[PDB]
Parts: C-alpha cells; structure tokens; sequence
RNA sequence: GAGCCGGUAGCGGGCGUGGAUCCCUGGAUGUCCGAAUGGGGGAACCCGGCCGGCGGGAACGCCGGUCACCGCGCGCGCGGGGGGAACCUGGGGAACUGAAACAUCUCAGUACCCAGAGGAGAGGAAAGAGAAAUCGACUCCCUGAGUAGCGGCGAGCG
RNA sequence: GCUGUUGGGAAGCAGCGCCAGAGAGGGUGAAAGCCCCGUAGGCGAAAGGUGGGGGGAUAGGUGAGGGUACCCGAGUACCCCGUGGUUCGUGGAGCCAUGGGGGAAUCUGGGCGGACCACCGCCUAAGGCUAAGUACUCCGGGUGACCGAUAGCGCACCAGUACCGUGAGGGAAAGGUGAAAAGAACCCCGGGAGGGGAGUGAAAUAGAGCCUGAAACCGUGGGCUUACAAGCAGUCACGGCCCCAAGGGGUUGUGGCGUGCCUAUUGAAGCAUGAGCCGGCGACUCACGGUCGUGGGCGAGCUUAAGCCGUUGAGGCGGAGGCGUAGGGAAACCGAGUCCGAACAGGGCGCGUCCGCGGCCGUGGACCCGAAACCGGG
RNA sequence: AGCUGGGGCUAGGAGUGAAAAGCUAACCGAGCCCGGAGAUAGCUGGUUCUCCCCGAAAUGACUUUAGGGUCAGCCUCAGGC
RNA sequence: GGUGGAGCCUGGGAGUGAGGGCGCGAGCGAUAACGUCCGCGUCCGAGCGCGGGAACAACCGAGACCGCCAGCUAAGGCCCC
RNA sequence: GGGAUGACCCCAGGCGGUAGGGGAGCGUUCCCGAUGCCGAUGAAGGCCGACCCGCGAGGGCGGCUGGAGGUAAGGGAAGUG
RNA sequence: GACCCGGUGAAAUUGAACUGGCCGUGAAGAUGCGGCCUACCCGUGGCAGGACGAAAAGACCCCGUGGAGCUUUACUGCAGC
C-alpha cells in the first residue's frame, strides 16, 4: 500500500505483490494476502480515514 | 487470517428451500395442496370470503381532505427537556438536529418530565408544565417572530 | 413495488402506538338505524382484536 | 496482420518433436495455417495424384507443414529471437544480439 | 514488407524486397429493380421523347446525358419524397385483465397504427411555483412519498 | 531460457539462469513470464470524418433621467356550454389546453395565488429559437460468481435457409478425425459399396458428417435355468450347479409371503387418470416495499440515496432524506399526558435503526404448463 | 334461374348468401397471422436429493357462497411463563 | 393427585374447511341402503405397516427406529391345507 | 445428569405418518481460496467393483475406457437434484 | 383380396407382464386378492365375449361468479334519426 506510484509500479508484476493505492484500501485485498507493507503516507491517510 | 473461515459464524439459515423432493417438501409443494394456491391468491388482507372483511368500520378520521390537500401548516416537534437535557449550553435549534432530534420539519416545542437543566432554551412553543420545570431551574426565551 | 397503503384503512382506522387499531364502534353512522338510547352514547372507540393482524400489514409506511 | 510471424525463406532452426534441435534451410512459408515446411516432418504421403500420371515407384514423399512457433531463426547465433532495426528509412530483423 | 492470385483443394496458368497480397482513406465505374422519379409495370422488365455519338444507317438499334411529383423564392434555381433494431414527440388509441361479476374505474394514454425528427427527441426562459419581506429557464436522477390527494372513497391510481 | 529427463510430442520434472511500467489471455504435438501472437509502456496519419477541450474574429449586445396617458402579439384573454391534461372520476373545480357561442381593453391594462369576493403578493399569455446533462443499441470495442450445441440469438454449420403456408407469417435440425491429412499407395474378395491385409499415426474399435461415445434397443458367445405349470414377477428361506476357495457374487428348483408407481381420493391393484422405453430440457426464483426471526455493526441514536472523486475485477466522499427519539385527537391543538365531558368523576388510548440471511406477504407473469375467448394492426 | 375458362370487385362483426348461420384457403354462431400476451383460469395435470423430530383437518361463523376464501377450532416452530 | 411432545401467553409458518366406517343417542327414510344429517366417541383418513377375520381402509388384537435362525403373549385358533 | 470437560460419558422416556411446520446434511454449475495444488508416472467423463467410509443423499479407493483438463478444507451465489 | 412363398414393409396403441375358469371378496363388474377347479412350452388361420380394449382431457347433465352466438318491453351506452 504505497502513495508512491513508482513503487506500486515495480510491484505492480510480481506473483507475491498486490500492489494498490493508497486510498484502495480493503479488507478482501488485505486478507487475500499473507503480509502488509505500507508506507507512512499511507498509514496517515488510514489512520485518519478510520476513527 | 486467511480465505479459508472468516466465513459467517454458524447462523445464515441460508437453506432457500428448494421443494424439489421426495424428502423434504414432499412433491405437493410445501405449504400447498388443494387448489386456489395455484399462481395467486388476491390479496388476503384486504380481500376475501367476499363479504366486507372490514368495511363494516367507518371513517372517524375526518377532515379527510379537500383536493387541494393538506394544508402546509406548521408542526411542533416535541422533545422532552429530558431529552434536551443531555447536552449543556444555550440549547436551540441546531444544537438540536444539527445533533440528534427534532427531525428538521418545523420549530421546537419542548414539554415532558425530566431533570431540567439550568439552560436558557429559545424554543418556539412550550407546555406548561416545561416552563415551571425549568423556571424551577433555570430560565427560557421563546419563539422567532423576525 | 414500494407497497401501497390502503388509503380507505388510513381514512378509517388509527393505529395506536403500543400496537392496537382502533375504530368507531358501528352503529351511530348518522343513523341509519333508530332512534336513541345510551347505544349511541356507547358507540365510542372500540380496538379489534385478530384483524390487526391481518390489518396492519395494509397500513404499513404512515401509520 | 496477425499472420504475419518470426521469418521468411531461410535457414532456421526447429526446436519441436522428434527433430527438437534440426538446422533446415529455406523454408517455404504457409502461413494461413501458421506453419512454414522448412526440412523437420518428413511424413509420407499415401497418395497416387489426382492426374494418373508417371506411376508409383518408391516413397520419398514430401513434407509436411510444422507449426510456425517452433521454428528458432538463425544468425552468427542459434536461437536468439528477431528484433527490429529500422535505421531512419527501413525495418530489419536483428536478433538478440549477434547482428544480421 | 514477403508472399500471393477470397472461404483454392484441384487447370497447372501467372504475380511479387524496383514492393506486391492485404487493410485504411479519397476518388472512378456502379447494369437493373427499389423513394423510382420519363410513361407503363405483374419489382429486378417493357416502351419512349429531346440532344449528342457508332451502309453500324433515313427507317429499328445501342451508347452518354436529360425528361417524375411536391415545397420555397426570381421560364429560373435550392430542398423535400423513402429507409432505420430500439429511443422520443404529436395525432388517434383499444381489450383481455383487476375490481374475486361488471358498466364509472383499472389495464393505460400501455400495446398498436399514422405523422415527424435526429443522434437524440421532447421541453425551455415564467402571464411559473405557492407561503417564504421566498425560489428563479427547461430536462434527468435520488428524496419528497405511496405523502398530499383522487377513488362504484371499492379496486386501485397517485 | 538453455540443457538433461520419461515421452509420439515438453512448456511437465530437475539443474543452472534471466526479464518484469510486460506473472492479462491465447496458441504452441500437453502443464510456456523468457518460442510465437501479445500485454505494460510508448510511438503513428499523407487522406477523410471528428471536435472551442484550447485560444481568433465576426453577427448581436454596452412620456440614466423627467415628462404630453403612443405600443406592449385578437375572434385572443375573460364568461358560459362540451371535454381532455394535472393527484382531480362534477367535486367546493381552480389552473393548463379548447370544440361550440357571446366577446374586451395595452399598465389606475391583464392573468395567477384551488368556487368566489376584498386586501396582500407573484407574473406578463394570445410569435419563434435555444446547447448541455437523459432515454436508446442495428453498430465497433472490452467486460462477465453469462451459455457451452436441446444451452446461448431462431441461426456457432451456407438460417430467417430448407420445409409448411395462397398470403400475412411460421420456421427447423445440423459443431468437434488427428499434432499434422500423414485423409489410407499396393494387393485380395466384391459390380460397386463395404470389408481383410499392407501402410500412416502415439492411438484407425481416432478412418471421414470420424473425440469421448452412456442408456433404451438389437445381436453373438459363455455360465445357471426352464416344456405339469399360476404370476404387480419380487423377497426370505434352504438345496443344486459354474465362476473365488475364508466368505462370496450369478443363476433359481422348491417352500413361505406378497393387490404395481404417481395423481385425485371417503377410499385405488384397481376394470379411475397419466406413463412404450431411454437419454437430455422441464416448474417457489427475482426487483422494489412490508412483517417476524437470526448473525452482525452502531446503539438514543442509526443511516445512506442519486451524484462526485478515484481505480482494477481498490473504494471513499456525499446527511437531501428516511426511520427513531411522545403520544392523544377528526382537527385546531394540548402534552406524560391527550380525548369524550360542564367535570380537577369515570373510561379510551400512552417510548431503536442499518446491513446480511431466512420464512411469509404485497405489486409484479410471480410455481410451471392449457384454454373457449377479447381487442389492435395486417 | 344453365355450365365454364379468362379478366376483375366485395373481408371479419365485415363480405357474400334462391338462407344452411352456410361459405370466405381442408374444422366459421364471426377467418387466418402477428401484436397486447407469459391475457385469465376460484379449474385439471405436474412439481425433481437424503435423513431426523413433531404432526393435523374435512367443524362453527360469514360469504353471488357452497369444489374457493376470511377468521376461529385442530398443527408446528421460536421465545417467555 | 396429575412432569406430560401437558398446559397459558406472544410472535412466525401453516395445512384444512368433499370426509368416511363402526358403536351409541336421535332426526329424515320404510323401526331400507356400504343412505342422508347431527351429538358423544373411536378408528381409517395419514396406522393398513403387522396378527386374526379366507380374501377385505375403518370388525377384533395392536401404534412398525433398525437388526437377531431368542422368549412370553393378545384377537384368533390347535385334524390337514 | 456424570461431569475434576475433553461437555465424547452414562440415565429416564420417546422415535407410523399425509397435508404441513422445524432442524441437519449430501450433490450439480459458477466464484473466492488460485499467478496456488493436482494431471500424460493419465484430468473431466464412461464402464465396472462382491471392496471401503456414511442411516441415507452420496464420498473415497482399485481396475479397465478415455486422451486434457480438474479443482481441495472453509465459504459465497444459484438457470441446483 | 384373405391363406402360402420371394421382395419392400408401416400404424394407432403400449406401466411392466411370467396375462386361465368359477364362487366369493375388494371404490360396489378381478388374469393379479382368497378358496377351489382345470391347465406341457410355442405358434398359424379364425370368431370377437373380456381385457370396463382403441379413438376423441363427454358431444347429453352439472359446476365455473368461464366464453361466445342470438333475443328482448334486462341494464347502460353508441350508431342512426
Ligand atoms: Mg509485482
Ligand atoms: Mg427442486
Ligand atoms: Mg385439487
Ligand atoms: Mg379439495
Ligand atoms: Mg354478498
Ligand atoms: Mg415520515
Ligand atoms: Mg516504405
Ligand atoms: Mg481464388
Ligand atoms: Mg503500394
Ligand atoms: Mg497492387
Ligand atoms: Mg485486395
Ligand atoms: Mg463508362
Ligand atoms: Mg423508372
Ligand atoms: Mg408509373
Ligand atoms: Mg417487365
Ligand atoms: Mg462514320
Ligand atoms: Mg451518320
Ligand atoms: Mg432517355
Ligand atoms: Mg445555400
Ligand atoms: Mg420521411
Ligand atoms: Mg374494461
Ligand atoms: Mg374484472
Ligand atoms: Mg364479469
Ligand atoms: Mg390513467
Ligand atoms: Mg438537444
Ligand atoms: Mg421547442
Ligand atoms: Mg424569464
Ligand atoms: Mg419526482
Ligand atoms: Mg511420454
Ligand atoms: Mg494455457
Ligand atoms: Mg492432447
Ligand atoms: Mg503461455
Ligand atoms: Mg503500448
Ligand atoms: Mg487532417
Ligand atoms: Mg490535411
Ligand atoms: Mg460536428
Ligand atoms: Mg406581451
Ligand atoms: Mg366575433
Ligand atoms: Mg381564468
Ligand atoms: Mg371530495
Ligand atoms: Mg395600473
Ligand atoms: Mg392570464
Ligand atoms: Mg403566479
Ligand atoms: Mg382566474
Ligand atoms: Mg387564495
Ligand atoms: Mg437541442
Ligand atoms: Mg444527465
Ligand atoms: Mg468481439
Ligand atoms: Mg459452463
Ligand atoms: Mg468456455
Ligand atoms: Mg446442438
Ligand atoms: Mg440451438
Ligand atoms: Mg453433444
Ligand atoms: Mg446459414
Ligand atoms: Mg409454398
Ligand atoms: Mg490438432
Ligand atoms: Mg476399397
Ligand atoms: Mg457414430
Ligand atoms: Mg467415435
Ligand atoms: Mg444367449
Ligand atoms: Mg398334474
Ligand atoms: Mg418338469
Ligand atoms: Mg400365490
Ligand atoms: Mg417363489
Ligand atoms: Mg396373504
Ligand atoms: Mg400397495
Ligand atoms: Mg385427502
Ligand atoms: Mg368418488
Ligand atoms: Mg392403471
Ligand atoms: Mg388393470
Ligand atoms: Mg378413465
Ligand atoms: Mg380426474
Ligand atoms: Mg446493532
Ligand atoms: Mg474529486
Ligand atoms: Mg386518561
Ligand atoms: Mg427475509
Ligand atoms: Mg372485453
Ligand atoms: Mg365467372
Ligand atoms: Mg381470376
Ligand atoms: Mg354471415
Ligand atoms: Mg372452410
Ligand atoms: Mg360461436
Ligand atoms: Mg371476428
Ligand atoms: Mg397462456
Ligand atoms: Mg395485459
Ligand atoms: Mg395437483
Ligand atoms: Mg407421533
Ligand atoms: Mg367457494
Ligand atoms: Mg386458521
Ligand atoms: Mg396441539
Ligand atoms: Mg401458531
Ligand atoms: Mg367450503
Ligand atoms: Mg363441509
Ligand atoms: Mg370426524
Ligand atoms: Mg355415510
Ligand atoms: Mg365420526
Ligand atoms: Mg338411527
Ligand atoms: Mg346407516
Ligand atoms: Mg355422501
Ligand atoms: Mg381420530
Ligand atoms: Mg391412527
Ligand atoms: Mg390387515
Ligand atoms: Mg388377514
Ligand atoms: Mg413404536
Ligand atoms: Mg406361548
Ligand atoms: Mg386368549
Ligand atoms: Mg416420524
Ligand atoms: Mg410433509
Ligand atoms: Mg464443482
Ligand atoms: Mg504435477
Ligand atoms: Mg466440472
Ligand atoms: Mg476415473
Ligand atoms: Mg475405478
Ligand atoms: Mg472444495
Ligand atoms: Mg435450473
Ligand atoms: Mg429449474
Ligand atoms: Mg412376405
Ligand atoms: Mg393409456
Ligand atoms: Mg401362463
Ligand atoms: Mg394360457
Ligand atoms: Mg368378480
Ligand atoms: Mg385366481
Ligand atoms: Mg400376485
Ligand atoms: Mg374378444
Ligand atoms: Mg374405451
Ligand atoms: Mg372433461
Ligand atoms: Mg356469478
Ligand atoms: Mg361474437
Ligand atoms: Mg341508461
């Protein structure tokens, strides 16, 4: 989960990486994953986008 | 957690039972059986047997309206200052459904029981019994006229 | 779709707000019937009983 | 359009079947059906003719069609797959680098 | 950019790295019928007139133009005519159904017919709405709302 | 992205790699990111359509004042009769249209604010145009908890065809050899068709309207069994005999016992109905509301809708509104009360949503089939 | 009052009829085809896997109602007592 | 007294409203009908699944979870079948 | 009720069933799980099975036939028997 | 024509049938139930008594709050006048 398209980019094309935007946050994409890897300006916009 | 069970924990009730049996819903297709359930019944609330199945009452409930209709006259809402009591400061409308009650239709009549809150309330009507519970504490304006 | 409510049983039933339906009681309807005698002093306001069941379900949306 | 495909009429390598590795020259292109001829299938042809003419000696008969996207090109290289150069005016076919 | 000559398989017959086959765009030719339109017609056919062309010839021929009808302006000229799966507006417009019969009603201004029109149509700038010393074209979507109402005050419609 | 491997065939398996803004998919003799076509990304229009999305000009627009009452759309407004439209079915009937009749004025005009009248407002009819957002899908593209040949269109195929109909119209069925036609040269029988060899191929009971090819059905071979037997055809019991050798299955000789299935029924073996058999197709769903339940979330709060912004099979923003917080009453209204009443007797009535899921109901065609018919257009 | 070939007219509540309600494209007390239309059917048929638990009614009132329906009776499920 | 797929209440889902035989009490009929209409049952309905009744829904015995090549019995039988 | 939970362990009853009500399940198609795991050292399908597990619906395993797809546990939506 | 032989060779119908008779019995008219009595298995040509044979979801009757046609001093309309 990264605001940084040129890294969503990169892992865009990998058979371990669902790349996604930072606002496409949601909990199908994140269960049907095993980990998670956000970036800071991506847990800010989560963490003020839930209360 | 994973795909396999997040799944829903023990109660959907989810059999949309098929009556195509033999065991089950046994080929008359359950409840059935005679016929006049066969692709309709009309309505039965309203309806039949044919006799009246209520008409036999009768319409109290007059000033039934001319055809232009009902007149677009005001309507009091009313909390209780109970009701208003949960919140602290010069209560009014938009302290109100700005937070919570009253609905947005039209202005505020506050009545009912509770502990009054010392408040100054600019309602826009009040029961009588509103204003000796809260001049026993507090104090109140009234309505808009502007 | 978005089921009609009877207009004649709004025009001559109230539903009440712990659940019962209330009506005149029949008789007094301008007559039509006799003269006095306390039966029309005791057509007041009954409350059906059974066909609120069957009577509810048409006024549903405006109570 | 789409049929058109690795080469044309020269010497290619076949990567398939029984001939999986197997330098054919020339190789006569079909390609409605995708394939070339070049020099692999070798399968012979139980036929007469349909004109009864110089009658029936021995068998050497001919090829067979094998599908075109088992036919490597060839270079100073093997294998290597095509690319295009197009040097201002034109458009040629340059593998994975050797050259040509 | 190397194979092609359609769905080729067969005569073998040619044609292409001086650029083909293809695909796109723009022309040309578009026989005859069809709004059919020179007249007729039983569509894909007959029979013409005028001008211009080939003893190929004056008579029958064939070619290439032009010859319908209506609407608009000054004999003269620009459009229209028919088609289109639905979509839309207007003119007409049912009945079975539902009312547990049925006539008012509903179905429904639905289906269908006709006209028109176009990529949309419609409507549209207030002699509006109706409670506000208010909103400010029209259309569409969601609310309002199954409300207000209408209703053999039934069915239901709204 | 090469090698080795069993293989007919490798991309499968294994080793050693590599790309990835490309691990979407297809085909490749099967299971391919790295063989092909592609995809991500990025270029491309001479010619035509296209298009203020971007800037350019044109056409048009710039009796503020105070007056002499000039002009503000005519058989029109208004009135009546007749109707349609709007929620409006004659109703208290306005309004908007207008078929009939009477019939005005141009701002101290005229209409409207639901009979009407008077105040207060609102707005200028009887002339026209006016993009945008919206409906649609023959068309082109992609997308599918869409179908996979009786499905999906009626047509995957030479189908609106054959065939039926005078006609309007109805209207079918019918896909798959294999990797590649290598689609069987040559014999032999036969007139040929068809075979049997040979050959192909991994496979030819894959051999040509050919993958798999079930069942009904029809045969052939074998086992058991029947020609003094009786039965809704079985079942239980023993016994006999070939298969496996413990125990089994196959047969059925005798005995015992046994009135088919479904529907409709007061009752059916029923001499009531349907069913020749087999294979497929075939009938409780869905949209929006409602009523109860249950799993959840939040909880006197709950809660989005259309739309907006963004994607890759990312979702957020949007509180207009809806329910619910107070009810009584016809209503004004009053309020933990309200109403009936003269009554501070009496009595009547007096406190959650949003999803998911299920039962059920409403309007939907509403479980599927079937009418005789009715009407419109031909 | 003939028959018949050709050319033509008249068509659906309409034609036509020396009349029978006959004929009108093989079934006419209102043709056929398409469309409303999946009309409607209180009627007949039919309803497709398995197991387990509990298990009725054919009665009353009312019905333009008597083969249908509404409500109660009998039934089941869940909750509370 | 009665712990029973007893009850009472609320809510959801019904089905059913063509019943029938037998017994008893009657009506109608003829002190007829496997007749018809009730009342109290019962049973079939849905228990004919079983035993007896020769066969046979409702007569008599009895309420079938399944098995057993065990037993005691009900109505009914005991010469054979 | 026993339970030193692991509610498996016993106990008293019940267990015909139509319309019906209620509860468990098995299957088919599709999807998530899946860029995964199986599969030519043979997929779906077909024919068998005297085996195995399940009360059953069915599921496994084995044998041929087939010659390329299948899709787990848990779930979801049905054009579901 | 039928019948035999050679050739081509349909059909309606059909639950499966391994399909006797009589007395009973059973939804009241039995090959199928009980009891008895006959009766080797299979045809061919026949006759038609039965299989409540076939055919037509009775064409008479009744029910449908069906549908039409028609009538009229039924009701209400419309044409016409
Ligand atoms: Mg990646
Ligand atoms: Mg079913
Ligand atoms: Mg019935
Ligand atoms: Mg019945
Ligand atoms: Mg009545
Ligand atoms: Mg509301
Ligand atoms: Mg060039
Ligand atoms: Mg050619
Ligand atoms: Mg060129
Ligand atoms: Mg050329
Ligand atoms: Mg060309
Ligand atoms: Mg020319
Ligand atoms: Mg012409
Ligand atoms: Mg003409
Ligand atoms: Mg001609
Ligand atoms: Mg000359
Ligand atoms: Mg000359
Ligand atoms: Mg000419
Ligand atoms: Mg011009
Ligand atoms: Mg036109
Ligand atoms: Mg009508
Ligand atoms: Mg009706
Ligand atoms: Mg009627
Ligand atoms: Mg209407
Ligand atoms: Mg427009
Ligand atoms: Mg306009
Ligand atoms: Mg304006
Ligand atoms: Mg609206
Ligand atoms: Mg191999
Ligand atoms: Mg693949
Ligand atoms: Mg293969
Ligand atoms: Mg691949
Ligand atoms: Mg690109
Ligand atoms: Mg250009
Ligand atoms: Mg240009
Ligand atoms: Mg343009
Ligand atoms: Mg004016
Ligand atoms: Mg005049
Ligand atoms: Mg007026
Ligand atoms: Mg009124
Ligand atoms: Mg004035
Ligand atoms: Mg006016
Ligand atoms: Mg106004
Ligand atoms: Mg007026
Ligand atoms: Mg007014
Ligand atoms: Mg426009
Ligand atoms: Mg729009
Ligand atoms: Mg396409
Ligand atoms: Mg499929
Ligand atoms: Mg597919
Ligand atoms: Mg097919
Ligand atoms: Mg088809
Ligand atoms: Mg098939
Ligand atoms: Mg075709
Ligand atoms: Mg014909
Ligand atoms: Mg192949
Ligand atoms: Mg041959
Ligand atoms: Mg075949
Ligand atoms: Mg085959
Ligand atoms: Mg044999
Ligand atoms: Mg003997
Ligand atoms: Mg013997
Ligand atoms: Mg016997
Ligand atoms: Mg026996
Ligand atoms: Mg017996
Ligand atoms: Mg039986
Ligand atoms: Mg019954
Ligand atoms: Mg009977
Ligand atoms: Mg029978
Ligand atoms: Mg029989
Ligand atoms: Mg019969
Ligand atoms: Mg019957
Ligand atoms: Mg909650
Ligand atoms: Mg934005
Ligand atoms: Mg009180
Ligand atoms: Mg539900
Ligand atoms: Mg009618
Ligand atoms: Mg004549
Ligand atoms: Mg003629
Ligand atoms: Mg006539
Ligand atoms: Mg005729
Ligand atoms: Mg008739
Ligand atoms: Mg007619
Ligand atoms: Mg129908
Ligand atoms: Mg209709
Ligand atoms: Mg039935
Ligand atoms: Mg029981
Ligand atoms: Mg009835
Ligand atoms: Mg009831
Ligand atoms: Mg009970
Ligand atoms: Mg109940
Ligand atoms: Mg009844
Ligand atoms: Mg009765
Ligand atoms: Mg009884
Ligand atoms: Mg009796
Ligand atoms: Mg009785
Ligand atoms: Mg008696
Ligand atoms: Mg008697
Ligand atoms: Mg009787
Ligand atoms: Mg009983
Ligand atoms: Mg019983
Ligand atoms: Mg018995
Ligand atoms: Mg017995
Ligand atoms: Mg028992
Ligand atoms: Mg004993
Ligand atoms: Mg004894
Ligand atoms: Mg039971
Ligand atoms: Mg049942
Ligand atoms: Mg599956
Ligand atoms: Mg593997
Ligand atoms: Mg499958
Ligand atoms: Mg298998
Ligand atoms: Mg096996
Ligand atoms: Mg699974
Ligand atoms: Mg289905
Ligand atoms: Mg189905
Ligand atoms: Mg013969
Ligand atoms: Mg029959
Ligand atoms: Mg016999
Ligand atoms: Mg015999
Ligand atoms: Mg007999
Ligand atoms: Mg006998
Ligand atoms: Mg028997
Ligand atoms: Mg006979
Ligand atoms: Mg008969
Ligand atoms: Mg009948
Ligand atoms: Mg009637
Ligand atoms: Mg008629
Ligand atoms: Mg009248």
């Amino acid at each position: 989960v990264t605001g940084n398209e040129l890294v969503r980019r990169a892992a865009r094309n990998l058979p371990w990486v669902v790349t996604l935007a930072p606002e496409g946050l949601n909990v199908y994409d994140i269960v049907r994953t095993e980990r998670l890897v956000m970036d800071l300006d991506a847990w800010e916009v989560f963490q003020n986008r839930i209360g | 957690d994973l795909r396999p069970n997040p799944g829903a924990n023990k109660r959907r009730k989810r059999v949309g039972r098929g009556p195509g049996s033999g065991h089950g819903k046994t080929a008359t297709r359950g409840h059935k059986g005679q016929k006049s359930r066969s692709g309709g019944l009309k309505d039965p609330r309203r309806f039949e047997g044919g006799r009246s199945t209520t008409l036999m009452r009768l319409p109290k409930r007059g000033m039934q309206g001319q055809v232009p209709g009902e007149i677009k006259r005001p309507r009091y809402q009313g909390v209780n200052l109970k009701d208003l009591a949960r919140f602290e400061g010069e209560v009014t409308p938009e302290l109100l459904v700005r937070a919570g009650l009253l609905k947005k239709g039209y202005r505020l009549k506050i009545l009912g029981e509770g502990e009054a809150k010392p408040l100054k309330v600019v309602a826009h009507a009040f029961s009588k019994s509103a204003l000796e519970k809260l001049k026993a504490a507090g104090g109140e304006p009234v309505l808009l006229e502007a | 779709p978005k089921m009609k409510t009877h207009k004649g049983a709004k025009k001559r039933v109230k539903i009440t707000a712990s659940g019962k339906v209330v009506a005149m009681k029949t008789g007094k309807r301008h007559l039509n019937w006799q003269k006095s005698g306390k039966e029309i002093r005791q057509k007041g306001r009954k409350f059906v009983l059974a066909k609120p069941e069957a009577e509810r379900i048409k006024l549903l949306l405006p109570y | 359009r789409v049929k058109m495909h690795v080469k044309k009429g020269d010497t290619v390598l076949v990567a398939s079947g029984k001939y999986k590795g197997r330098v054919g020259k020339v190789k006569e292109v079909l390609p409605k059906k995708y394939a070339v001829i070049v020099e692999g299938v070798n399968i012979v042809k139980k036929a007469v003719r349909v004109s009864p003419k110089y009658p029936q000696g021995g068998f050497i008969e001919k090829e067979a069609p094998l599908h075109a996207s088992k036919v490597r090109p060839i270079c100073p290289a093997c294998g290597k797959p095509t690319r295009v150069r197009k040097k201002f005016l034109e458009n040629g076919k340059k593998i994975r680098v050797c050259a040509k």
